[PDB]
């Protein structure tokens, strides 16, 4: 595997207080963590709700327990609906 | 057409400011 | 700086009920796709303009770039419906929306703009690369971009677009990069 | 390329309509009169050269896959068509059409 | 100040690209996903990165080191997050009654 | 699809069928079966045999769409086959699904 999140993740670590120039090994650890998190969420979503389909409803049930992530999903969906209405 | 060219300008400045030199660590 | 209009959306009642199949079969450049949408989509060429003609005799006319051009294209659509055989009166013509855009000639820094006006501005970079600022008194929606291009939408008259741009210009000059 | 398809499909429809007419009760000479005068009319039209000869605008009819429109540009995905151009006839099975309106 | 305004710019404008996560999720499902899935899944993963970096800078502030983040503060970040159940692993069948 | 009857083969067939309807050897409510079998035959044949493709670049004049039938009128179009160029002035293109 190559790194599909090498330049994007360096902007994000600067966004949460790291540095303007993080270390390559730290960026690599973060990229591996993100891929593992996405894979775990996708498997649980395929199991829950409609088998073999990952939907927004399944993702929302999975993230319901954690407050910070649930709030962000709700805000993004509502803002997307509002932008579609404005268009 | 305005949405298509302005989307890549939020990310183009995200390759000029942050991450100028690449470091490493023992 | 002056904002030039790019799009005028108007509506006009013809007053006579229409069966869409004869209009789709007789008139030129008329597109009817009922399993998709329930109107006839006829385009003209001289003024680059598109009309959705409905079966109840109401017509939506989009694409022109002034009030007089939109009214003239609406009259052309009414007469091309008329000459097929339907008795069509130009009852009421109303312009639903007027859209204008302009360049304020400098880069704009949007983070201070959402920091000092977070009551009226909703800005999310990932969803759309622009800031939606809602003016409360003109009742206009402005998409403000980082490159300097501003798009003003949601207006009925021209003077609302002009007053909204003259309102939002000193804030944008105050937040120059 | 055109008379090969014409011969094959005219013998196909003849050998299929044999049972159709003899289940509708008529002589085989009536079938022969059908095919004979049908090739007589292909002589009469005088556009493609073939067998029974040796013995009005430009219309293209076809089917489509998708017709696509950007602001002033049309893209046609046409298929399985019989063109009549300059008097003569041609066949195709695929066509990409770029059209400025 | 002049660094807080640059840092707040990167906190908002940065995102994972939707053209790659839609390629990444569809390699796990098999057939297809929707746009409102990719919009949410690109947004949760930004919170999860912000769950680690905001907590890996708590590891670095606890020990006697500076802002550059070594991997020592990053393996410790995943260790402290997993002990509070924040990092989900669907390959460890856990058992609470013993 | 009963589209192909306004071709040259459809023209020759329909006029030869009227030639035999004039000599009362064949009957009405039988020529319907003849045209139905012919249309099914050319539906099978035209998407089986040819395998060719022609490309063109057009300058459209009018168009129309109704009942899943497209019909265009192009002006001053050139056709293209490899080393075969067809210049023509005004084309009508009919196409069903």
């Amino acid at each position: 595997r190559k790194r599909l999140f090498s330049k994007e993740l360096r902007c994000m670590m600067y966004g949460f207080g790291d540095d303007q120039n993080p270390y390559t090994e730290s960026v690599d650890i973060l990229e591996d963590l993100v891929i593992e998190f996405i894979t775990e969420m996708t498997h649980k979503a395929m199991s829950i709700g409609r088998q073999g389909r990952v939907q927004v409803e399944d993702i929302v049930f999975l993230i319901r327990k954690d407050p910070r992530k649930f709030a962000r999903v709700k805000d993004l969906l509502t803002m997307n609906e509002e932008l579609k209405r404005a268009r | 057409v305005n949405l298509s060219e302005e989307s890549a300008r939020i990310l183009a400045t995200n390759s000029e400011l942050v991450g100028t030199l690449t470091r490493s660590c023992k | 700086i002056v904002p030039q209009l790019q799009n005028i959306v108007s509506t006009v009642n013809l007053g006579c009920k229409l069966d869409l199949k004869t209009i789709a079969l007789r008139a030129r450049n008329a597109e009817y796709n009922p399993k998709r949408f329930a109107a006839v989509i006829m385009r003209i060429r001289e003024p680059r303009t598109t009309a959705l003609i409905f079966s109840s005799g109401k017509m939506v006319c989009t694409g022109a770039k002034s009030e007089e051009q939109s009214r003239l294209a609406a009259r052309k659509y009414a007469r091309v419906v008329q000459k097929l055989g339907f008795p069509a009166k130009f009852l009421d013509f109303k312009i639903q929306n007027m859209v204008g855009s302009c360049d304020v000639k400098f880069p704009i820094r949007l983070e201070g703009l959402v920091l000092t006006h977070q009551q009226f501005s909703s800005y999310e970079p990932e969803l759309f690369p622009g800031l939606i600022y809602r003016m409360i008194k003109p009742r206009i929606v402005l998409l403000i971009f980082v490159s300097g291009k501003v798009v003003l939408t949601g207006a009925k008259v021209r003077a609302e677009i002009y007053e909204a741009f003259e309102n939002i210009y000193p804030i944008l000059k105050g937040f120059r990069k | 390329t055109v008379p090969k398809l014409y011969r094959s499909v005219i013998e196909d429809v003849i050998n299929d309509v044999r049972d159709i007419f003899l289940d509708d009760g008529v002589d085989e000479q009536v079938l022969m009169e059908l095919k004979t005068l049908w090739e007589n009319k292909l002589m009469q039209s005088r556009a493609v050269d073939g067998f029974h000869s040796e013995e009005t605008e430009n219309v293209v009819v076809c089917q489509y896959d998708k017709i696509h429109r950007s602001k002033n540009k049309w893209k046609f995905h046409l298929k399985d068509g019989i063109m009549n151009l300059n008097g003569r006839d041609y066949i195709f099975s695929k066509a990409i059409g770029d059209a400025e309106w | 100040s002049e660094e807080q305004l640059n840092r707040y710019e990167m906190y908002r404008r940065s995102a994972f690209p939707k053209a790659a996560i839609k390629r990444l999720i569809q390699s796990i499902t098999g057939t297809s996903v929707s746009q409102n899935v990719v919009i949410a899944m690109s947004g949760i993963s930004k919170v999860f990165v912000g769950e680690v970096v905001e907590e890996a800078l708590d590891v670095c502030e606890k020990w006697g080191e500076m802002p550059p983040l070594q991997p020592k503060h990053m393996r410790e970040a995943v260790r402290r997050l997993k002990s509070k159940g924040q990092i989900p692993n669907s390959k460890h069948k856990k058992i609470i009654f013993f | 699809y009963q589209l192909y009857r306004n071709t040259t083969l459809g023209n020759s067939l329909q006029e030869s069928l009227d030639e035999l309807i004039q000599s009362q050897q064949i009957t009405p409510q039988l020529a319907l079966q003849v045209l139905l079998q012919f249309d099914k035959a050319i539906n099978a044949a035209l998407a089986q045999r040819v395998r060719n493709r022609v490309n063109f670049r057009g300058s459209l004049n009018t168009y129309r769409f109704c009942d899943n039938v497209w019909t265009f009128v192009l002006n001053d179009v050139e056709f293209r086959e490899v080393t075969e160029l067809i210049k023509v002035d005004k084309v009508k293109i009919v196409a069903c699904d």
